[PDB]
C-alpha cells in the first residue's frame, strides 16, 4: 500500500483541529 | 459541479486533479487513498469512442489544490505516475460498468494540512452508509452548468433507490454503480458534471468521524436535469479488486 | 407495368434518334444506373456553379440536379441532330454507355425507383414532374406513351395559343395537388404566355428525418453571420455526438449528418470564417467533393446547425442556355422530332427543403454521458453560409444540393 491507511478520513483543518465545516452537519443530519 | 458552492480550505485533502502531460490540461478528478495511490475513474484514462487511451506518462496529477489555475506555492504538489491500473472487466462498451481505476504515484507524496487520504469503505461502512436518502459529498472543478469554476466546487447529494435510478435512464444500470441526486419533488438541487469524473463521493461517519469514499464520479445524462441523476461507481463493491492490485 | 421490376427489353424503348460522338462498383447495384448517376453528379457541380453565380451571395439555394437531369432526359427522347448533340454534351451524358444512352430515360426511372425507395423508408420525399405543350398540336403518342411508364405521366396539352392563363395556373394547380400542397406558384404568373409552346415542370420537396433525433430542449437563438458581415437572429439546433467529419485543406469543415437508414445522408460544407463560401463555390469539382466524402472519419462533435426551410423555384431555361443547350430553347434552330415546329419555351424547377430536429432516438448513445473531460471533441458551429448536399451513400448520387446563406427568421 502506501502509508496513512491508519490516519485517513480525518481532515487536518477539521476533524483534527476539532472543527466542522459549513455543510458537514447537513450530511450527518441525514442519517436519521 | 452544478449548483455546488466554493469549497473551504482543506475541506477535501484527498481532492486531486488529473492533467495531461502535454498539451497539458485538466481532464478529471481523483482522490488520494494513500501517500502513493490515487483512485480515479476508468474512462478518465480509457474510453475508445472518444479515442482516449492515456497511460502512465501521458499525464500527471496536481494534489492538494484549492483554487484551479493560480499556482499555490508551498501548498500544491505535482507528481507523475509510475503505473496505471484500469479494471480488468471494465465494460466501457455497454454502460461504463466498473468505471474504476487507480494509479500509483511515481514518488510518494507528502501529507500536510492540504494533502491527506480519504479512507476506503468496508462492508460495514458500506452497509451502514450506502443507503437511499443518506447524503454524500461530491467535489470537483468541472463545468458549472450543462463555464469552469475558480476554486474546488462542492455539493452534497442524497442517494437514490435502485429502481428510481434505473428508471431515470434507458441505460442498463449495474450493481456496481449507484446514483445520487435530488428528486424533482425535493425542491433543492445540484449534481456533478463534466470534468468532475474521477472525483470522490465521500461520506463522513457518525461513529469514528472519518471520511469514506463510497463512489466515484462516473457518468450521467446531462447535468442537474430534473428526473435524472448522476451515477457514481460503487467503490466498495470494487474493493476486492482495488485491494488485489495494491497488495502486489 | 412495373418499371422498378421492368427490363429494357420487356418494354418499348426505341426513341427516334441517336447520338454517338468519339474506380469500383457498389454491391447490389446495376452498372448502368451507376454510370448514369456518376453523370448527374458531374452535371450537378457545374450547374450549381453557374446557378450561384446568378443568385446573390446572400440568397440561400436549394435544388435537385438529379430531378432536372431525368427531366431533360425526357426531351432527349425526342431531340435530334444538333439539339441532341447538345443535351448529351451539356448534361454530361456524352460519356456514358451505348445501351445506357439510348435508354437513358429508362435508367433514370430505375435510378429514381431506387432513390425514392431509400429516401422514403424514413423521410418524406415527394415530387411532381411533368411536361406541357399546347392542345393546338398532336404529340408522338408513343413518346406520350413512354412517359406514362418511364416518367410517371404522359405529356400534357394545354391551350397556350389562344389563351395562357387558365393554363399557367392549371399546372400550378396540378403540382399543388400532387405535392400535397407543399409546392405552389411553380410557374410565376406572366411567364407562360400565348407564345410559350413547350414547358418542363419539375418540383420536389424533401424533409429528412435525422438519424440522431435533434432534441428541442437544446434549440435556441443565436447570431448568424451573413456574407455582408451583418448579424441575424436564427433558430439554432444543437447536439453532441459521433458523426463522420473531417477538417480538410484550406481549413474548411466537412460534416455528414445521416438520416434514419444511412442510405441517405446530408453533407454540410462549412468554410473557414475567412474563406468566403463564394470561394469554395467557384471552386467545386465532383472529384474535390468525392475527396472530402473520402477523408471522412468518425468523430465526437458538438454540432450547431440552423433550423430552416428553403423554397427555391426558378427557370432553368436561362441558366442551361449559357452552358450550351441553345437549340432546345430556340423556335428557329430546334429539333424535337421525337414528338411540326417545336421547342422549349421555359423549364421550371422548384425544390423545397425543410430542416429541423427529429420529426428517431438512439439507445446505446451513452458515449456522451461519460463525465470526464474530452479534449478531442470538435465543434461544428454552422452560423455562416455553408453548402448542403443530400446524397445516397453507396452510389454517392447527388439527389439535392444547396447553400444556406440566410436561415435566420
Ligand atoms: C485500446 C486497448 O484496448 N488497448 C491498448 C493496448 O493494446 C496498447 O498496448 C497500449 C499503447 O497505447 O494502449 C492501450
Ligand atoms: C410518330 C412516331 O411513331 N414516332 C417515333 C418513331 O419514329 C420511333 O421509330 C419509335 C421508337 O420505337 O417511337 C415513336
Ligand atoms: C413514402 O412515399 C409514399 C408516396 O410517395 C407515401 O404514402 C409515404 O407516406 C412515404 N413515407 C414517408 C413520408 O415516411
Amino acid at each position: 500500500f502506501g502509508s496513512g491507511e491508519a490516519d485517513c478520513g480525518l481532515r487536518p483543518l477539521f476533524e483534527k483541529k476539532s472543527l466542522e465545516d459549513k455543510t458537514e452537519r447537513e450530511l450527518l443530519e441525514s442519517y436519521i | 459541479i452544478v449548483e455546488g458552492s466554493d469549497a473551504e480550505i482543506g475541506m477535501s485533502p484527498w481532492q486531486v486533479m488529473l492533467f495531461r502531460k502535454s498539451p497539458q490540461e485538466l481532464l478529471c478528478g481523483a482522490s488520494l487513498i494513500s501517500d502513493r495511490w490515487v483512485l480515479t475513474a476508468a474512462h478518465c484514462l480509457l474510453y475508445p469512442p472518444w479515442d482516449k487511451n492515456f497511460t502512465e506518462n501521458d499525464l500527471l496529477v496536481r494534489i492538494g489544490k484549492h483554487s484551479r489555475t493560480r499556482y499555490e506555492r508551498n501548498i500544491e504538489k505535482i507528481s507523475m505516475l509510475e503505473k496505471i491500473y484500469i479494471h480488468p472487466r471494465y465494460n466501457w462498451r455497454e454502460n461504463l460498468d466498473r468505471d474504476i481505476a487507480l494509479m500509483k504515484l511515481k514518488k510518494p507524496v507528502a501529507f500536510s494540512d492540504y494533502i491527506h487520504p480519504v479512507c476506503l469503505p468496508d462492508r460495514e461502512t458500506a452497509a451502514s452508509l450506502l443507503q437511499a436518502g443518506y447524503k454524500g459529498r461530491v467535489t470537483g472543478w468541472g463545468n458549472l452548468k450543462e463555464g469552469q469554476p475558480s476554486v474546488l466546487q462542492v455539493v452534497n447529494l442524497p442517494i437514490v433507490e435502485r429502481p428510481v435510478c434505473k428508471d431515470s435512464t434507458r441505460i442498463r444500470i449495474t450493481d456496481n454503480m449507484f446514483c445520487a441526486g435530488y428528486k424533482p419533488d425535493e425542491g433543492k438541487r445540484g449534481d456533478a458534471c463534466e470534468g468532475d469524473s474521477g472525483g470522490p463521493f465521500v461520506m463522513k461517519s457518525p461513529f469514528n468521524n472519518r471520511w469514506y469514499q463510497m463512489g466515484i464520479v462516473s457518468w450521467g445524462e446531462g447535468c442537474d436535469r430534473d428526473g435524472k441523476y448522476g451515477f457514481y461507481t460503487h467503490v466498495f463493491r470494487l474493493k476486492k479488486w482495488i485491494q488485489k492490485v495494491i497488495d502486489q | 407495368v412495373d418499371i422498378c421490376t421492368a427490363k429494357p427489353r420487356d418494354i418499348p424503348m426505341n426513341p427516334m434518334c441517336i447520338y454517338r460522338s468519339p474506380q469500383k462498383i457498389p454491391e447490389a447495384t446495376n452498372r448502368r444506373v451507376w454510370e448514369l448517376s456518376k453523370a448527374n453528379s458531374r452535371f450537378a457541380t457545374t450547374f450549381y456553379q453557374h446557378l450561384a453565380d446568378s443568385k446573390n451571395d446572400n440568397d440561400n439555394i436549394f435544388l435537385s440536379p438529379l430531378s432536372i437531369s431525368t427531366a431533360f432526359a425526357m426531351t432527349k427522347l425526342g431531340a435530334c441532330n444538333d439539339t441532341l448533340q447538345q443535351l448529351m454534351e451539356v448534361f454530361k451524358f456524352d460519356t456514358i454507355s451505348e445501351k445506357t444512352s439510348d435508354q437513358i430515360h429508362f435508367f433514370f426511372a430505375k435510378l429514381n425507383c431506387r432513390l425514392y425507395r431509400k429516401a422514403n423508408k424514413s423521410s418524406k420525399l415527394v415530387s411532381a414532374n411533368r411536361l406541357f405543350g399546347d392542345k393546338s398540336l398532336t404529340f408522338n403518342e408513343t413518346y406520350q406513351d413512354i412517359s406514362e411508364l418511364v416518367y410517371g405521366a404522359k405529356l400534357q396539352p394545354l391551350d397556350f395559343k389562344e389563351n395562357a392563363e387558365q393554363s399557367r395556373a392549371a399546372i400550378n394547380k396540378w403540382v399543388s395537388n400532387k405535392t400535397e400542397g407543399r409546392i405552389t406558384d411553380v410557374i410565376p404568373s406572366e411567364a407562360i404566355n400565348e407564345l410559350t409552346v413547350l414547358v418542363l415542370v419539375n418540383t420536389i420537396y424533401f424533409k429528412g428525418l435525422w438519424k440522431s433525433k435533434f432534441s428541442p430542449e437544446n434549440t435556441r437563438k443565436e447570431l448568424f453571420y451573413k456574407a455582408d458581415g451583418e448579424s441575424c437572429s436564427a433558430s439554432m439546433m444543437y447536439q453532441e455526438g459521433k458523426f463522420r467529419y473531417r477538417r480538410v485543406a484550406e481549413g474548411t469543415q466537412v460534416l455528414e449528418l445521416p438520416f434514419k437508414g444511412d442510405d441517405i445522408t446530408m453533407v454540410l460544407i462549412l468554410p473557414k470564417p475567412e474563406k468566403s463560401l463564394a470561394k469554395v463555390e467557384k471552386e467545386l469539382t465532383p472529384e474535390v467533393l468525392q475527396e472530402w466524402l473520402d477523408e471522412l472519419e468518425e468523430m465526437m462533435l458538438v454540432v450547431h446547425m440552423p433550423r430552416f426551410r428553403i423554397e427555391d423555384g426558378f427557370s432553368l431555361k436561362e441558366q442551361l442556355q449559357d452552358m450550351g443547350l441553345v437549340d432546345l430553347f430556340s423556335p428557329e434552330k430546334s429539333k424535337l422530332p421525337g414528338i411540326d415546329d417545336l421547342y422549349v419555351s421555359d423549364a421550371f424547377h422548384k425544390a423545397f427543403l425543410e430542416v429541423n430536429e427529429e420529426g428517431a432516438a438512439a439507445s446505446t448513445a451513452v458515449v456522451i454521458a461519460g463525465r470526464s473531460l474530452n479534449p478531442n471533441r470538435v465543434t461544428f458551429k454552422a452560423n455562416r453560409p455553408f453548402l448542403v448536399f443530400i446524397r445516397e451513400v453507396p452510389l454517392n448520387t447527388i439527389i439535392f444540393m444547396g447553400r444556406v446563406a440566410n436561415p435566420c427568421v
